């Protein structure tokens, strides 16, 4: 399935925020949120069906799925690992997009933001 | 896979 029409570029931003010292219950050191958003705000539900965040196996249930904005997963942990972000489209002939993001957690400052720009190339109907 | 603390 491959389109026969106009091409659409929708820029996006993906990555995580994390805040430190946040332990007795479970030894965890950080809260973090991993996310995908549009570069400029828009209702990304117009074309995104759902976004999967595949976590490290140390998480119970490493497969996380979000279907409505904001496309984010918040968690606590002790470690950095690579997260696979897979974006699925409403249109069944627009193939999914797979992103990879190294979760960053960590000396005086408490918060970290690791954020990348990308672009989804959809193809639109040729109205 | 790899997951590493500070």
């Amino acid at each position: 399935g491959r389109v026969k029409g106009v091409t659409i570029v929708k820029p996006i931003v993906y990555g995580n925020v994390a805040r430190y010292f946040g332990r007795e219950e479970d030894g965890h050191t950080h809260q973090w949120t991993v996310y995908v958003k549009p570069y400029r705000n828009e209702d990304m539900s117009a074309y995104v069906k759902k976004i999967q965040f595949k976590l490290h196996e140390s998480y119970g249930n490493p497969l996380r799925v979000v279907t409505k904005p904001p496309y984010e997963i918040t968690e606590t942990g002790w470690g950095e690992f690579e997260i696979i972000i897979k974006i699925f489209f409403i249109d069944p002939n627009e193939r999914p997009v797979t992103l990879y993001h190294l979760l960053k957690l960590f000396l005086g400052k408490k918060t970290v933001v690791s954020e990348f720009y990308d672009e989804m190339i959809f193809q639109d109907p040729t109205a | 896979a790899r997951k590493s603390a500070p």
